[PDB]
């Protein structure tokens, strides 16, 4: 359980399903769920398992996400504050996509 | 850029 507020760009699935501006991007062991500011509901939720990969440049983060996924493939893009907020969404974000690979060992 | 793949997916 981390949560962060990140700004959702136009990039990718963002223009396509018009998910852009402040989000609080919440995630799970399991799940990563979109929430706008102010909205009673999740916009999307997304699966560790139906992304493909993620990473960082400087203040931006991304999340590519497969064919299964409930939005379809495509690329997610968010701006944060700086390149210490990014790199620890990515850091956090792999250590949970990780330690979900290895509870079945 | 720096990106990981998912060991998970």
């Amino acid at each position: 359980k981390e949560v962060w507020q990140v700004i959702l760009k136009p990039k990718g699935l963002g223009q396509t399903k018009n998910l852009i501006g402040i989000y609080r991007l919440c995630l799970t062991s399991k799940t990563i769920s979109f929430v706008k500011l102010n909205s009673e509901a999740a916009a999307v939720v997304l699966q560790l398992m139906n992304i493909r990969r993620c990473g960082h440049s400087e203040n931006f983060f991304f999340i590519e996400v497969g064919r299964s996924a409930v939005t379809g493939p495509g690329e997610f893009w968010m701006q944060v504050d700086d390149s210490v907020v990014a790199q620890n969404m990515h850091e956090t974000i792999l250590e949970a996509m990780r330690a979900m690979s290895d509870a079945f060992r | 850029l720096y990106a990981s793949s998912n060991p998970a997916y």
